[PDB]
Formats: C-alpha cells, sequence, structure tokens
RNA sequence: CGUCAAAGCACUUUGCAAAAGCUAACGUAUCUGUUUCUUGCCUUUUACCAGAAACAGCCGUUUGUAAGGUGUGCUAAUUUGACUGUAUAGUUUUUGUAAUCUUUU
C-alpha cells in the first residue's frame, strides 16, 4: 500500500516517539519499516528546545504522525483584433426568411 | 500500408540463406581503408587518383633538391591518409576513420559440432614464457 | 619554422589545428625527416690543447666511448648528480668495474643533467693544487653543459662520450680566470677531442608491433627489409589467431610505413611506432672520396656522409665542414 | 529503501546518534549496514549524568539505535525510484 | 535479510562488550553469527563493584547486544 | 506478472502543421533544371563534355494533431501511462521486557 504515506512527503510534521519527545521538520523520505528522515529537525522535551539538524528515525521508535504545515514551496491563439465599422442593413426581418 | 515488418528468428535464417549468393561477406570495414567514400573525395580535391578507384577533373625558393633527403618515393596512397602531414595547400578535404576493431567471427561451415566449440585457428594458449611474484 | 612531435599521425593534427583552427592561413609543409644524435666511436689519437684569449690556462681533456650498459643506465634515472658521491662511486665500481679514484672524481652529467656524457677528472697535480682547481668548478660545467647541448657536426645533441680532465695550467689571481675567457674556451675543448676520436651519427629507431594473419607475413618481411628492419620476435600470440611480428625501423626510413602495410595486406596488419633505442648509423659522416648524388637515395656507409652535408645545408651552416682547423688550436 | 541509503553516503563524515540506553554517541563512522549496525572511530559518548568518555572502536546493534543526526549537506543528495526487484536504490537507465 | 556482519576483523582479539542489563564482558573473540550471537573465550566478567571473576569459554546473545569495543588499538 | 489512472480498440482515408536545437544516414536510395564561373568538342543557337559555388524542382520517409471510413466491443475488449510492488508471530524494526512503585527539584 503507502499511498497515503506518499501523499505527505515534503511537508512539516509532528512527530511523537516512545519516549515522549517530539520531532518536528519536512518529510524527505520515507521507508516500509517507517523509517522517517526529516529536513531541520527541532525536539520538544516537556519550555525547552534543540537543533539538530537531519535526523534519521527507526520504526521502533515512532508512535504517532501528524501535519503541522501545507507542503512548501497556449502562447497565443489565431484571433486578431481589429477597429470599428458597424454597417447598417437596408433590409429588416430575420436572417432565414427574406 | 504495409510499413513496418518483424521477422522471426528462422525466418531471417532462410532469407540469409536463400539470398546468399548476392550479399556480400566482410563484416570488417577494414577492408575498405583507402576506399571510402572520404577517401575518394581527398583523391578529387588533391587531382590525384587512386588505383582502382575513379578519377574527375582537377578541382583547383623553399623546397630546394639539396635540403630534402630522398629517403623512399612517397606514394600517392600517403597523402591520401594524412592529408595535412604529407601534402601542402591542403582544402576542400575530407579525413577518413583510422581503423576499427578487426571481426574475429569465422562462421561454422560444418553445421553439427556445437556453437561454443574451441576453434583449431586460434592459437594454443601456452604461457611458459612468463615470470610472476 | 621546424617544429617536433611524435609520428605520423601526431604532425597531422597539429597542422591540421594550426592550418583551421588557430590560424586560418595556407602552408608548404616540408617532407618529413628525423632528428639525428652524434657520437664518438674510438679514443682521440692527438690528446687535445687548449688556449684561453689571456694566454694565463691551459685545458686538455681525453674523450672516450662509454658502454653500452652504463648510458640507458643515467636516462632512466638509476644514478644522480643529487646523491652523494660515495653512493655514486659504488654504482661504477660494482658494475662496471672502474678504479677507486675514478669513480669518486665525477663532476657532472651531460646536457642539462640528463643527457649520456660524462666529465672526470685524470691528474695528480690536481692534489697539490685541489683549492685552485675549486675555483674553476662552475667555468668549466658552464662550457660543457652549454657546450654539449648543442654539438660539431649538425649543431645537435651528444650521447656516450666521457671527458677526462688532464692538465691545467694556471695563473696567479682569479682575475685572469674569468667567466668570459674561461667558458668559451673550455667549451672548446670538447669540440677538438671530437674530430681526433673519429665521431658518427646516431639515428632513432622505434618499435613496429605489427598484427597480422598468417598468409599476410611475408609481405610484412619484404616490406621491412627494404627499410632496414629487424625482426625481433615472431609468434602466432596466445588466445587469437594472430601473429605478432615486433620490429625496429630507422625513423627516417618509416615516412608511410603504415599505410603501405594497411593497402598491401588489404585492410588486415595493424601497426605502431613506439620511440626507442638509438642506432648508429654504419659510415663515417667526414669522408671525401664519398660525394654522390642528390636526386637518389645511398646505401651502405655512403650514405652517413649523405645525411650530415643535407642536415647543414638545412639548417645554414658551411656544407663541406672543411673548417676543423678553427676548433683544433694550433700545431 | 532511502532511509538506508542516507546512512552509507554518512560514512566518512561525523555521525551523533541516540540509543536505547539512553547515552548519545559521536564520532567517524566507518562501516554501516541494512540491520543499521555501525563501526566508529574517537568516539566521544554523553550519558544521562552528563559523563564522557573515549572509545576506540565501537560495534553496534541497530535494533538498539532510537535515532541518528546527520550533516547538513546530505540533504541534496539524491533520492532514487528504487524498483521492485532491486536491493540497493542507484540510479537506473533500464526498463523500469 | 541476514547480513552476515563486518565481525571478521576482530577475530582473535580482545573485546570489551556491552550487554543488557548494564553488564560487560572481555574475551578473545571465537567466532560470530548471523544474528551477532557470539563466541568469547577466556571470559571475564566487570561487576558493578569491579570485582572481575574469570569463567572461560562462552556463548552471549544477539539480541542482548548493545555494542563491542577494543581495549587496544 | 501485479496494482492505480486515462482512453473505446485494432486497421484504415483525407485535411493541417512541423522534421540538425550538442557533427549528423529525415532517404544505408538517388534524378532533372536555373544562375554564376571555370575547362572540353565546336561554329548555327539549341542539344551536349565534366568540375566548382548559389539556388531550385521532382520521386519518397517520419512525427503530432483534426476529422472521418471498415471490423469489433460501448451488460466489454484493447491500448496507453504511472507506481516508495510481495505475506515474516521464534534474536537487527509491525504480535511488545512489559507492568508497577518510590524519592529528589
Amino acid at each position: 500500500g503507502t499511498t497515503k504515506m506518499v501523499s505527505l512527503l515534503n511537508h512539516s510534521l509532528n512527530v511523537t516517539t516512545k519516549d515522549g519527545r517530539t520531532f518536528v521538520g519536512q518529510l524527505l523520505a520515507f521507508d516500509g519499516f517507517m523509517n522517517l528522515v526529516l529536513s531541520d529537525c527541532q525536539e520538544y522535551r516537556h519550555e525547552e528546545k534543540r537543533m539538530l539538524g537531519l535526523v534519521i528515525l527507526r520504526g521502533e521508535f515512532i508512535v504517532s504522525l501528524s501535519v503541522q504545515g501545507p507542503p512548501p514551496m497556449l502562447l497565443s491563439g489565431p484571433g486578431v483584433a481589429r477597429p470599428a465599422g458597424r454597417g447598417i442593413p437596408l433590409g429588416q426581418a430575420p436572417v432565414g426568411l427574406a | 500500408t504495409y510499413r513496418r515488418w518483424k521477422l522471426n528468428l528462422p525466418q531471417m535464417a532462410n532469407l540469409h540463406r536463400l539470398g546468399y549468393q548476392l550479399l556480400s561477406d566482410l563484416r570488417d570495414d577494414n577492408y575498405f581503408y583507402l576506399f571510402n567514400d572520404n577517401s575518394f573525395f581527398t583523391a578529387k580535391a588533391l587531382n590525384v587518383a587512386i588505383p582502382g578507384g575513379p578519377k574527375f577533373e582537377p578541382l583547383y625558393e623553399f623546397n630546394d633538391i639539396y635540403k630534402l633527403i630522398i629517403r623512399h618515393p612517397i606514394k600517392t596512397e600517403y597523402r591520401i591518409a594524412f592529408p595535412y602531414l604529407y601534402n601542402s595547400r591542403a582544402r576542400s578535404v575530407a579525413l577518413s576513420e583510422y581503423h576499427q576493431p578487426s571481426n574475429v567471427f569465422v562462421p561454422p561451415e560444418d553445421p553439427d559440432l556445437p556453437a561454443f566449440f574451441w576453434d583449431p585457428i586460434i592459437n594454443p594458449i601456452t604461457s611458459r614464457q612468463l615470470t610472476l611474484h | 619554422h621546424t617544429i617536433f612531435g611524435t609520428g605520423e599521425m601526431y604532425m597531422d593534427c597539429l597542422l591540421y589545428d594550426l592550418r583551421t583552427l588557430y590560424s586560418e592561413i595556407e602552408i608548404r609543409v616540408s617532407d618529413p625527416v628525423a632528428r639525428f644524435c652524434e657520437t664518438a666511436v674510438d679514443t682521440s689519437s692527438i690528446k687535445c690543447f687548449s688556449d684561453t684569449p689571456n694566454k694565463k690556462n691551459r685545458i686538455t681533456m681525453v674523450v672516450e666511448p662509454l658502454e653500452k650498459g652504463i648510458s640507458n643506465d643515467i636516462e632512466n634515472g638509476k644514478v644522480n648528480i643529487n646523491w652523494p658521491q660515495k653512493r655514486i662511486s659504488e654504482f661504477f665500481q660494482k658494475n662496471y668495474d672502474w678504479d677507486l679514484l675514478a669513480s669518486r672524481s665525477i663532476w657532472a652529467f651531460g646536457p642539462d643533467d640528463r643527457g649520456t656524457n660524462i666529465l672526470r677528472d685524470d691528474t695528480l697535480s690536481t692534489d697539490v693544487d685541489k683549492n685552485v682547481l675549486n675555483s674553476v668548478k662552475e667555468y668549466i660545467k658552464q662550457g660543457f653543459q652549454w657546450g654539449t647541448r648543442e654539438g660539431p657536426l649538425c649543431d645537435e645533441t651528444i650521447r656516450n662520450v666521457n671527458f677526462r680532465l688532464m692538465d691545467v695550467v694556471l695563473a696567479p689571481e682569479q682575475i685572469y680566470r674569468g667567466g668570459g675567457q674561461i667558458i668559451p674556451t673550455a667549451r672548446r675543448v670538447c669540440y677538438s677531442s671530437f674530430l681526433t676520436a673519429s665521431p658518427r651519427l646516431m639515428e632513432p629507431v622505434y618499435m613496429v608491433e605489427v598484427h597480422a594473419p598468417a598468409d599476410s607475413l611475408p609481405i610484412i618481411y619484404d616490406l621491412l627489409t627494404r627499410r632496414r628492419g629487424h625482426v625481433l620476435q615472431d609468434i602466432p600470440r596466445p588466445g587469437s589467431p594472430l601473429y605478432l611480428v615486433r620490429a625496429l625501423i630507422p625513423v627516417i626510413d618509416s615516412c608511410g610505413f603504415e599505410t603501405d602495410l594497411r593497402v598491401h595486406t588489404q585492410g588486415q596488419a595493424m601497426c605502431q611506432m613506439v620511440f626507442d633505442h638509438w642506432q648508429v648509423v654504419p659510415g663515417d659522416p667526414l669522408d671525401k672520396s664519398i660525394k654522390p648524388k642528390p636526386l637518389e637515395p645511398a646505401r651502405g656507409s655512403d650514405l652517413a656522409r649523405d645525411f650530415l652535408i643535407k642536415t647543414r645545408r638545412r639548417k645554414g651552416l658551411v656544407e663541406d665542414v672543411s673548417t676543423t682547423r678553427y676548433f683544433d688550436q694550433e700545431m | 529503501s532511502l532511509c538506508i541509503k542516507l546512512l552509507h553516503e554518512t560514512q566518512g563524515h561525523i555521525v551523533t546518534m541516540e540509543l536505547e540506553n539512553g547515552s548519545t554517541y559521536r564520532g567517524k563512522l566507518i562501516e554501516a549496514e541494512d540491520n543499521m549496525n555501525c563501526q566508529m572511530r574517537d568516539i566521544s559518548v554523553t550519558a544521562r549524568d552528563g559523563r564522557v568518555s573515549h572509545l576506540d572502536q565501537v560495534y553496534i546493534r541497530g535494533s538498539h539505535i532510537r535515532f541518528l543526526i546527520v550533516p547538513d549537506m546530505l540533504r541534496n543528495a539524491p533520492m532514487f525510484k528504487v524498483g521492485p526487484g532491486r536491493s540497493v536504490p542507484l540510479p537506473t537507465r533500464g526498463r523500469r | 535479510k541476514a547480513g552476515a556482519p563486518d565481525l571478521k576483523k576482530y577475530l582473535d582479539r580482545q573485546v570489551f562488550v556491552q550487554l543488557n542489563g548494564s553488564r560487560k564482558v572481555y574475551g578473545v573473540l571465537r567466532g560470530y553469527d548471523i544474528f551477532l550471537n557470539i563466541v568469547l573465550e577466556d571470559s571475564i566478567e566487570e561487576k558493578v563493584d569491579g570485582e572481575k571473576v574469570k569463567i572461560g569459554s562462552v556463548a552471549i546473545r544477539g539480541n542482548s547486544v548493545i555494542m563491542i569495543e577494543t581495549l587496544d588499538k
């Protein structure tokens, strides 16, 4: 399967681990064991913070996943114009009759 | 519409074997050496002519015999190989493919012995000349 | 504007670039020739004599040919000037059985510290006046390494020539022994010893390694022999039905040897030429009775004289080389 | 899988990691594994206490690793498509 | 699977193992496993006291192992 | 082979567009003409000899796209793409060494 997991790719995530710690950052790479790779990571042990960088977690260590934010980031047809004119028709009445 | 065709192996086999009397027997290309479409261009440009080949219209102080060293005349074959070297004022010339790998495939004449059978034309392979570590 | 380069194919691609990439200009290329070199065959009969322009110093040295085992070792880099004198003297004594005082007395190697020429001391008065000779170390080398870079015959390099400093007459001050008064006379001593010692030209040969089928062989031999060829080895090489034909050829007589192989053997038989060796020209380059004709080629010993006149003709030197009396001092 | 190849690519650089033990290790990485074994040198350990030490050579078991911390240039590295019948990611010229 | 680990360079050399329950052992590395089960000879405990008891030939389980060190370069 | 997405499908007729982007057979084929020059054989110009450069035609080839035709299916078949595609309860991840208590700030 893993169809849902590809959809998460390149989003800022909030990942709770078995220790209780919570890592945060974008998701670059993903596995069948749920090994996650995360970019520009920050733990929140708890009024606390730390800067790590690139972090590769195991599957054993991970508990839950949750998105913090969204993913980060016919030329010219034939037609031609002209000016005015607005000719008057001598005849009245509809197009087909006469 | 009859564009595009795909032929089985055994079919192409028969066609080959039926057409045999027409199609060639070279496989190498080295054979041509001085008989390539390039060589013949230079001949035309240098106004020289090679023996078996064609011959066209022409297209188009420092020498001193006492300064030269006469050792083996220098033939026309030599000018058509290295036109920039052996020949001066070389224009409108084409340079040719210098050598190809050389094919080492002899087709099986007697078709009973298998596909992979050490042929008697290959030299034994003995190595008593060598001195190793 | 004579320009050099490894061989036919190399020269083709220069004269392609300069003709169509760099300059966009027509040319009159000449028929290619080899770069010659020059050596001594035997010892000199008459010992040398030389005077400085000031006549305060007299230099004399003997020229002798080296053994062929030695010459190769220097160009490989088995022996240097930068090593200690004791390590260098151990080399010659144990391989070629030189004397003990002769082995230590090596000054410096030939043209630009590689070319197979050697300086040496052969005298006793040097032991008496040792510190007097040590003021004249570099004044000999700067007229020797510059003076043997170029040569007597064709203004070319020299091979296998030893030098043996015999007599050295000296003056009181070191102002009488100047750079301008020693160097251009110290160089003249080499050219004088050459003419007495009977010199000859040497030319390069390169190893032609042909490949071929068995049937083509006879044509290869018949082609080679006409251009002076010595087959070193002919074998059916293993694992593939081809005969190797290693060979040697004198560079002057390999002008287009490749294209004649490929023609005559109909697309079989490839050949390469890898610089090797240096082979001496059979005849003597200084012989007045030889001169033949400027149109037809030469054959035996008469060929050596032919190259010399022609080589000097191209340079713009005196053609006869009869001005040997200029460099031979006076007696 | 890509989470393993990134590891193999940080061989040579200096790595930080965390084990079930509780301690963190820092050093040059020499060899890794698909298991997540490791082989490091000049390691500078720091436990829960804060106690520093030195360990010349070390082997590990992946099972015991919680997570790694890897150099910054290892985010521009290529992440390939892999395939159904291949172990190592690598780039792929052929069919698919 | 079953990547036979790179323990060839530790064979017939002294070690300083660590295992589960903060217990550790010294020994000559005889043989290893797919699952990292180990064979140690001349096995000496390192008790929490520091009292070193000689045992002999011993087979440590793979699961347990935390790490494996070298005493001498 | 497996999944997902798109689409009728295979075969065919016309129309309309393109076809050196980094030195290379749109065509492993190959013919005529115009102009400008050079040489041939020549005096009637044409018709020609055989080289060059510059332009042109003609016989063909490929691709995309649009509308059609025949046969088959629109209660199906075929094509086309895309893909982080495999199954493991017994030691390195998904069938747990967990559970529980207490003290310190």
